[PDB]
């Protein structure tokens, strides 16, 4: 009724949360219903009372917001597309933002990572059922990477049922930090294992390629890559949430892509990525839609999914396109592609249709997958944590924040397996 | 008098009610279409007094109805935006608890806890009027609503009504679907039904449908939206039609021995040999008799069960509008008589045959024809015996074989729910078989 819990942290997550929740009052957001059936309003609201319930649907916003920093506070909290919302903000009263996953998370983000605490249960409680814990994080974020993941795991520890719904930023060859690789290790551990059920990802460096090929944007920008997100994001909110003949709810979002306990990690993409001009081939195409759904090319994520095969892929369309259209196409990507279809499994492909295309594309795709691929992003920040942090050591900076040989130790070894697990399937 | 009840299940359920009930929209309906002037909405008939549910009116003003979501999202729509039928309401279930895709979810978990409800609205259904003389389910082969909570709705229906076979409609999982959990999972919810109870039970092959509209009609291009009219209107012939006053009828207590060969539930085909095209010329109309060999063909065949393989078994034709006797007796022959239909060992005389009145109803350019002479093939042949095996290929490796449950345990049991579940509906592929492999 199948509310929704929003939880925006670091900058990656708040500034996400600009570009995420801005396609919304798009309406649909997150769990009320109706507004969007005639259009009209805008803002940061509407006509009713608020708090809380207008969630991210009529007369408010709902979301649970952190930032640890004050940015995000004043990045968006002011003359930018919100209110926000009053009561629904974070802002660490200068902790002073931290580099490195053990801050936020074991240092100042318990303080506050307990006050975000007293946000979810508002949220939580709000008279409508919750299915989603919509979180915005950034690997490197330490804010983000280590509170995220404090956010996160007393969020599976009291949240049991209900699988979170975890957003990801990620290392691509290039770089923030110089502790990302192994901030992110760390913010790992706990993403599997830590009750973050599937795990976005969003790669930067992947994310350009996008911007870039797909589309023309002759110089992007870090506001233009949040109109690639909210693609990601509102197939799987929106997407199914919003009406449908054949309908997901994000629980099969979790059955979907995780075939097996630990945080099965996806990949997403968006098709209908366009060129402006260009703006004139295919007609909102299905195998247009397929086609653009696999490609190494249009993934919106830093693994290129061809070198190996996927275990899962879910894809979402929703243009008002035949249902029969949908799943026929479908087929045939899955039959020149296996060796990118896992022996096991059947249905490598799974396609869920919503009813109301994307407010102008008149036509939508989303996609969802792991594939064995990934054993690459990480079998990349291992190698690099191995040699970097764990290494000739580089956590005397998170050495203050409360982490002894732990919690570097740990995440690369059961980070590790993930790799050796995760190939296990299809050596 | 002999009403069926009418049970929705899934996201396959509510919609294709809409099919089932948009269909009926010709003053018909379960059981009692003892008559009506109404039309339409229905609205125009009259409000005779009354409230929620009409006492005013019979099943005939408004309906035989039980809708069972899981989501509102279909639901939603039945109740949409008065969704241009109100149909009743408080004949919808709507459950906010948050839709299970599991045969363990819903069917184990948030089912438990309204299927109950249900049973109740059930019982008060299946108590004003008399003869009831059926229980319709749709059903899916993935759905969680549909398999766990259907042999749920399915097991108490049969455990609570015996004699009252229940039959249950199927959008079973072929080469294409949805999911992953449907290779099994369907398995799971192909248990049940099973000696939980059930009767003979109908399916619409998705993979058949969009495959005979691509082979027999038009319209590539189609929406599923569309889909469930093919298979819509396989119960229109199943229940308006033997449940409608003409000759030879074949009541739900028909189809269960007819059908019904042996007892290891039992499966069945729809074949719907009108179909032509809104972009046709049917050799001005299409012949009669031709209509039974429609059915045979492969071609019309909702799903994908390569009658290829082995003997059908029970054959039920029931033909309806402007069908002669001698078209019956007269064609129905003829199938016998060509090698290829191979019936079975023990079968005598195997075809049944009912006419029904009127005509082959219609709306819409979807709708194709306005065809005259309808055969609708019910058929338990060998084949079925395949499409479990295949579904059994991919529950081997896809549930068991390595193990795709983790989400499901999380809702219920372990080791048989799974395990018991594929040597039930195993040696079913091997008892199947064995029903016509021999003389003996
Ligand atoms: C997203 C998209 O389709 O971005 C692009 C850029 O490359 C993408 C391909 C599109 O074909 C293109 C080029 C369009 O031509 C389209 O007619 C259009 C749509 C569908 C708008 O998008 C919408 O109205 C959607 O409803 C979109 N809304 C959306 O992006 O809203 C924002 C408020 C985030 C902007 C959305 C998508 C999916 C789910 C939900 C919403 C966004 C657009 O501005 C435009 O974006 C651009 O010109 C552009 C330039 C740099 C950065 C971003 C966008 C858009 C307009 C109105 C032109
Ligand atoms: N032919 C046809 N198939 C349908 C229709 N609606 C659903 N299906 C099929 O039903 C199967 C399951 O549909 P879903 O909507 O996922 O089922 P559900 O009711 O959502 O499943 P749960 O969330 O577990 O309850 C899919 O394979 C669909 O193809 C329909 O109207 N016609
Ligand atoms: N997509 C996206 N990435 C961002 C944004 N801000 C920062 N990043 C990236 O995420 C990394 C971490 O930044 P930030 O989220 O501020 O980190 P944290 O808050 O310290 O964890 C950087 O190295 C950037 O590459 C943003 O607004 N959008």
């Amino acid at each position: 009724m199948r509310e929704i819990v929003h939880i925006q942290a670091g900058q990656c997550g708040n500034q996400i949360g600009a570009k995420f929740w801005e396609v919304i009052s798009d309406e649909h957001g997150i769990d009320p219903t109706g507004s969007y059936h005639g259009d009209s309003d805008l803002q940061l609201e509407r006509i009713n009372v608020y708090y809380n319930e207008a969630a991210g649907n009529k007369y408010v916003p709902r979301a649970i917001l952190v930032d640890l920093e004050p940015g995000t506070m004043d990045s968006v909290r002011s003359g930018p597309f919100g209110q926000i919302f009053r009561p629904d903000n974070f802002v660490f009263g200068q902790s002073g933002a931290g580099n490195n996953w053990a801050k936020g998370h074991y240092t100042e983000g318990a303080e506050l990572v307990d006050s975000v605490l007293d946000v979810v249960r508002k949220e939580s409680e709000s008279c409508d059922c919750l299915q989603g814990f919509q979180l915005t994080h950034s690997l490197g974020g330490g804010t983000g990477s280590g509170m995220g993941t404090l956010l996160i795991s007393k969020i599976r520890e009291e949240y049991p049922d209900r699988i979170m719904n975890t957003f990801s930023v990620v290392p691509s060859p290039k770089v923030s930090d110089t502790v990302v690789e192994p901030y992110n290790a760390t913010l790992s551990v706990h993403q599997l294992v830590e009750n973050t059920d599937e795990t976005y990802c969003i790669d930067n460096e992947a994310l350009y390629d996008i911007c870039f090929r797909t589309l023309k944007l002759t110089t992007p920008t870090y506001g233009d890559l949040n109109h690639l997100v909210s693609a990601t994001m509102s197939g799987v909110t929106t997407c199914l949430r919003f009406p449908g003949q054949l309908n997901a709810d994000l629980r099969k979002l979790a059955v979907n892509m995780v075939p097996f306990p630990r945080l099965h990690f996806f990949m997403p993409g968006f098709a209908p990525l366009t060129s402006r001009g260009s703006q004139q081939y295919r007609a909102l195409t299905v195998p247009e839609l397929t086609q653009q759904m696999f490609d190494a090319k249009n993934m919106m994520a830093a693994c290129d999914p061809r070198h190996g095969r996927y275990l899962t892929v879910a894809a979402v369309f929703r243009g008002r396109m035949s249902m029969k259209e949908v799943d026929e196409q479908m087929l045939n990507v899955q039959n020149k592609n296996s060796s990118y279809f896992v022996e096991w499994i059947p249905n490598n492909v799974k396609t869920a249709v919503c009813d109301i295309p994307p407010r102008g594309l008149k036509m939508s795709a989303t996609f969802i997958g792991n594939s064995t691929a990934i054993q690459e992003l990480f079998k990349r920040i291992s190698e690099q944590f191995t040699a970097m942090f764990r290494r000739k050591a580089f956590l005397h900076w998170y050495t203050g924040e409360g982490m002894d040989e732990m919690e570097f130790t740990e995440a690369e070894s059961n980070m590790n397996d993930l790799v050796s697990e995760y190939q296990q399937y299809q050596d | 008098m002999r009403e069926c009840i009418s049970i929705h299940v899934g996201q396959a359920g509510v919609q294709i009610g809409n099919a089932c009930w948009e269909l009926y929209c010709l003053e018909h309906g379960i059981q009692p279409d003892g008559q009506m002037p109404s039309d339409k909405t229905i609205g125009g008939g009259d409000d005779s007094f009354n409230t929620f549910f009409s006492e005013t009116g019979a099943g005939k003003h408004v309906p035989r109805a039980v809708f069972v979501d899981l989501e509102p999202t279909v639901i939603d729509e039945v109740r949409t935006g008065t969704y241009r039928q109100l149909f009743h309401p408080e004949q919808l279930i709507t459950g906010k608890e948050d839709a299970a895709n599991n045969y363990a979810r819903g069917h184990y978990t948030i089912g438990k806890e309204i299927i109950d409800l249900v049973l109740d609205r059930i019982r008060k259904l299946a108590d004003q009027c008399t003869g009831l003389q059926g229980f319709s389910v749709f059903h899916s082969f993935g759905g969680g609503t549909g398999s766990g909570f259907t042999s749920l709705l399915m097991e108490r229906l049969s455990v609570d009504y015996g004699k009252k076979s229940k039959l249950e409609f199927s959008i079973y999982p072929a080469p294409q679907v949805s999911t992953a959990v449907v290779e099994p999972y369907n398995s799971i919810l192909t248990t049940h039904t099973t000696l939980e109870h059930s009767d003979c039970a109908f399916m619409v092959d998705n993979e058949a449908i969009y495959d005979i509209c691509r082979r027999n009609l038009d319209i590539e291009r189609p929406t599923y939206t569309n889909l469930n009219r093919l298979i819509g209107q396989i119960v229109s012939s199943i229940t308006a039609s033997l449940r409608f006053d003409g000759a030879l009828n074949v009541d739900l207590t028909e189809f269960q021995t007819n059908l019904v060969p042996y007892p290891r539930g039992h499966f069945p085909l729809a074949t719907y040999a009108p179909v032509i095209s809104a972009e046709k010329a049917y050799h001005e109309q299409l012949s009669v008799a031709e209509i039974t060999n429609a059915c045979f063909e492969p071609a019309n065949q909702m799903v994908k069960c390569d009658p290829r393989h082995g003997k059908y078994m029970a054959c039920c034709l029931l033909y309806r509008g402007d069908v002669v006797p001698k078209d019956v007796n007269a064609a129905i022959a003829t199938i016998k008589t060509k090698r290829t239909i191979q019936f079975v060992d023990w079968c005598p005389t195997g075809f049944k045959v009912g006419i029904n009145y009127e005509p082959p109803t219609v709306v819409p350019g979807g709708d194709l024809a306005k065809v005259q002479r309808a055969v609708c093939m019910l058929s338990n042949t060998t084949a079925i015996a395949e499409a479990w095996a295949r579904l059994d290929h991919k529950f081997d490796l896809m549930y068991a074989k390595r193990a795709f449950v983790h989400w499901y345990v999380g809702e219920g049991m372990e080791e048989g729910e799974f395990s018991e579940a594929r040597e039930d509906m195993a040696a079913l592929e091997k008892d199947y078989e064995e029903v016509g492999v021999d003389s003996v």
